[PDB]
């Protein structure tokens, strides 16, 4: 009924996360102009 | 505050505006803002007339450039100074009027009415896009041309949510400083693909590739507001609420009278009004003949409709928002409505002048600001080209001295006499007591001492060869 | 060795697509043309119409 009720706080607490892995290892971005996608290496051995 | 809360017992309690910055507020509907308002400016005849005082007055038929460049910053000769500003004068007159229109690409345009295209896109649209290019044709001596390009050309690619540095076709920096553009190609017809391109706004060796002119109301305004957006719906409805009054005036007035005789329709006209005298549905036409004056029997009775006066208040309503929407678009009533009426020449000066006040200031804050623009982007092609000698002695370069050696303005123009006489004795009055100069009143009048001297001295020595009279200077 | 992008090549794609529409289209009306100046008689009819 008579109920103003005025509102002062609107508190989340929602969530609590930080990647911090796309600056650890992955710096460096490269999206596609193609669909394929190749990636290589070279292995070091001898006799 | 009292006000501020809610109001004088609820009042405005449902009203909460969305505090929001600029961009926010004109953003999600720039597109059908602008649409709107160039609808109401095409369509209706009072802002027609509105953009219409405003390429007109803003600029006028002429735009003469005046230049002085800053010789004592330069270390420059005052004399030196002064001899390559009459250079670069004659070569602007040589080059921006010239009747090839090759000036600007299109070839359609001369330099004073692609000022005035640009400030009526600034007035109507809120905004001014100008680009500058170098042409590779080696046909001209100057190889700069330029193009106005309308805001609904520059867009955010996809239309999608607009993002932090993209701002609807604009790149910011981190300061929010704006260094590039998405252009579109032209739409029409729209239904062949429709393609983007980034654009710079500055060339990366100093010169301005592209030129962006508008009144920012508030930091971070990427985008200006035509003045339209305070009064497109309190003109709509005008124009909407006049087209009515016109049809219910029509509507009241075709009717006039009213038979209400019980025979048939054709038997009644012919026994009443007339008609008939068929050759061989379309009712009856009546013969238009003079006074005549029927007989009638019990159930018979011809009523001439009264109707109603047709303007009942409506001329003065609508006299009344044609004041409100003068307010809004800064311009006088008078001129705005065609209504001189009843006016006091004191009043009507009073308006003019705070009208020409309002005016002058515009053309100061973007005519100005837009010509000095392209005329530094023809001065840097002028001096490398080396037309025109810069001096040798220069403290600085061009490089770095672009806005010392491009400190030019220009008149519109002038404030046109309300009387003529009383001007003229002020003027006079103010150089005979040393309180102008011959500058002053020649830009007022929209004139330059310069030329004008040069033509006093000719006409002179003209008279002088005639034997005719020495004119009021001599010696 | 040169290959461009799929907006690009979207954008050819429509183009190619617009041109053989037009095609399309104005062989149907040389059609009509050398019905009509050839017996002048001349029905227009197909699945759906």
């Amino acid at each position: 009924m008579y109920t103003t009720a005025q509102l002062l706080a609107a508190n989340e607490q929602k969530f609590k996360f930080d990647p911090l892995f796309l600056r650890l290892f992955f710096r460096e971005s490269y999206p596609f102009t193609t669909e394929k996608v190749y990636l290589s290496q070279i292995p070091g051995l001898v006799n | 505050y009292h006000g501020g809360g809610s109001g004088f017992g609820g009042q405005l309690r449902s009203w909460n505006p969305p505090s929001e910055s600029v961009d926010a507020a004109l953003l999600p509907n720039f597109t059908r803002g602008n649409a709107r308002a160039d609808d109401l400016v095409r369509n209706n005849g009072y802002a027609a007339n509105a953009i219409q005082l405003h390429q007109d007055h803003i600029v006028g038929s002429f735009f003469r450039l005046s230049h002085r460049p800053s010789w004592r910053y330069l270390g420059i000769g005052e004399e030196e100074a002064r001899a390559f500003s009459r250079e670069v004068e004659a070569a602007w007159k040589e080059f921006a009027e010239d009747d090839c229109c090759c000036i600007d690409v299109e070839r359609k345009r001369t330099f004073t009415m692609m000022i005035r295209e640009g400030v009526a896109m600034h007035a109507f649209n809120g905004e001014l896009f100008v680009q500058a290019t170098w042409d590779t044709s080696s046909s001209r001596l100057f190889r700069t041309q330029f193009r106005m390009v309308s805001p609904k050309r520059i867009s955010n690619p996809n239309n999608t949510g607009d993002s932090r540095n993209c701002r609807a076709g604009v790149q910011i920096n981190d300061s929010g400083a704006a260094l590039g553009y998405y252009v579109s190609e032209d739409g029409y017809p729209g239904w062949m693909p429709q393609k983007w391109t980034w654009i710079p706004r500055e060339l990366p060796g100093g010169r301005a590739s592209f030129i962006h002119v508008f009144e920012p109301v508030e930091d971070g305004q990427t985008r200006g507001a035509n003045v339209f957006y305070s009064v497109m719906e309190q003109m709509k409805m005008l124009d909407t609420l006049q087209n009515t009054q016109l049809q219910s005036a029509i509507v009241k007035a075709m009717y006039a009278a009213t038979i209400e005789s019980e025979l048939d329709t054709q038997s009644a006209m012919d026994f009443i009004l007339g008609a008939n005298s068929q050759e061989q549905y379309a009712a009856a036409p009546v013969r238009l003949g003079g006074a005549k004056v029927p007989h009638l029997m019990p159930g018979d009775s011809l009523n001439l409709q009264t109707a109603q006066d047709t303007d009942n208040g409506y001329s003065v309503f609508e006299q009344s928002l044609l004041r409100y929407i003068a307010a809004g678009l800064g311009v006088s009533y008078e001129q705005l409505s065609r209504n001189y009426a009843q006016m006091s020449y004191s009043t009507a000066r009073a308006s003019a002048n705070e009208s020409w006040a309002y005016f002058m200031g515009r053309r100061k804050f973007v005519a100005s600001r837009q010509a000095s623009q392209m005329f530094l982007c023809w001065l840097e092609e002028a001096i490398v080209r080396r037309v025109v000698t810069l001096p040798s002695k220069a403290r600085f370069s061009f490089q770095e001295a672009r806005s010392a050696w491009g400190n030019c303005d220009w008149i519109g123009s002038g404030r046109m006499a309300i009387d003529g006489l009383k001007e003229v004795q002020e003027a006079v009055m103010l150089i005979e007591a040393g309180l102008s100069t011959y500058e002053k009143e020649c830009a007022k009048r929209g004139d330059d001492y310069q030329e004008i001297f040069a033509q006093q001295v000719r006409e002179t020595m003209e008279r002088r060869a005639a034997g005719l009279k020495p004119p009021a200077w001599a010696a | 060795q040169n290959l461009a992008d799929p907006a690009y090549r979207r954008r050819r794609i429509i183009m190619q697509n617009m041109r053989d529409e037009e095609l399309a289209i104005a062989q149907v009306e040389e059609m009509q043309a050398v019905s009509a100046v050839l017996k002048g008689k001349y029905t227009m009819t197909g699945e759906a119409f």
